[PDB]
């Protein structure tokens, strides 16, 4: 499955996960693509934060969305 | 910001005047800083200015005055019961603001929800309460199995059709089950495009997606959501999202509506 | 007695129980396996929604007996 990260940069990351990968993996894997520790990072889905303990799929994020990367 | 009924309060540059919106940190207050978030966009609602933080308490007595204050479209010297009823039940749902609103949406119509208490409160204040949770009329299937059935009822539905002896009833049940399942995000593109038309120009209202309210306006027939996220509490010219697809592709303006860079 | 309970996820809890416990009982339960809300669940068993002061002997729910949860939509 893969989902889009835009930074307010304007920057676009690509990510390859699975709906039942959490917040926690998520961030992990922006730290591999860019190197910002994942304690800078705070996702956010269609307005609302993505908390960590919480998968994709609680969150209803299906393939090709577009998640925000925030300080 | 830290503590779980505290607030930062965000001033932006709407409509002439310095007005403050109200940013969220954690899951549980957005149908209170939906509501709260358009009070104080009217103006009908002020707070002393560059106050930081704001607090539960303080934003409930705020609306609770607000609601109380309203008077029955129809004045009569007497009777006035039956919207004497709506304002009670309007006061105890009141508290469920702050840790979350249940809701029952049907999937006929952008205004369609079972008619609870919890959507009194916005009946009350003259607010529009919106879903884009739409069954598209070209999915017939989808049409006949979902129908006129609220999420509540088609939940149940689902339940009774894998139970079923009649097989019309199972291939029901399994066409149900993949419209939920395919429209998880509870925003279809048929919702968009009706909710993108019903809306008023100007108009300030409450959208509910994914399990979350936000507030809404349509500017120059397209529709925008209040950003209210902590995480752009410094970004004086991050205000509104675009709303155009159903994948959370959106674009950045500022308080007027112009695209906003960084 | 042991009874389970299937979300629409797929996932199966499994609860120990009495013919005597309160629906509000096994809500309670339902709060600790998985951590929801008692006022966001709704149990379905045979057709019907179970209301909170009946216990399990009143809808005759025996050992190994399934319920089905689901949830009401909570905007936060």
């Amino acid at each position: 499955m893969q989902i889009f990260v835009k930074t307010l940069t304007g920057k676009t990351i690509t990510l390859e996960v699975e709906p039942s990968d959490t917040i926690e993996n998520v961030k992990a894997k922006i730290q591999d693509k860019e190197g910002i520790p994942p304690d800078q990072q705070r996702l956010i889905f269609a307005g609302k934060q993505l908390e960590d303990g919480r998968t994709l799929s609680d969150y209803n994020i299906q393939k090709e969305s577009t998640l925000h990367l925030v300080l | 910001e830290m503590e779980p009924d505290f607030y930062c309060v965000k001033w932006i540059p709407w409509k002439g005047e310095q007005t403050p919106i109200i940013t969220q940190s954690t899951n549980g207050p957005a149908p209170l800083l939906a509501i709260m978030n358009i009070l104080f966009l009217q103006w009908k609602v002020k707070l002393p200015p560059q106050k930081e933080v704001i607090t539960s308490d303080e934003l409930m007595a705020h609306l609770g005055n607000c609601l109380l204050s309203i008077k029955p479209q129809e004045k009569s010297e007497g009777l006035q019961l039956n919207f004497q009823q709506n304002v009670d039940d309007a006061m105890t749902v009141l508290p469920k603001l702050a840790t979350g609103l249940d809701v029952n949406v049907r999937f006929t119509g952008v205004s369609d929800f079972e008619y609870t208490p919890e959507c009194s409160v916005f009946d009350l204040l003259g607010i529009p309460l919106y879903h884009g949770w739409l069954v598209d009329p070209q999915s017939p299937e989808a049409v006949r199995a979902v129908g006129k059935l609220s999420y509540n009822q088609l939940v149940e539905r689902i339940i009774t059709c894998k139970h079923s002896s009649d097989t019309n009833l199972v291939t029901e049940g399994l066409i149900a089950e993949q419209f939920l399942e395919t429209t998880a995000a509870q925003l279809t593109y048929h919702g968009l495009c009706e909710l993108t038309a019903a809306a008023k120009e100007g108009e300030l209202s409450v959208f509910f997606r994914n399990n979350h309210f936000s507030t809404m306006t349509k500017h120059k027939s397209h529709l925008y959501l209040l950003v209210t996220d902590q995480g752009f509490l410094q970004e004086e010219q991050v205000v509104w999202e675009s709303l155009h697809n159903v994948d959370g592709d959106s674009c950045f303006c500022d308080s007027d509506f112009h695209l906003s860079h960084s």
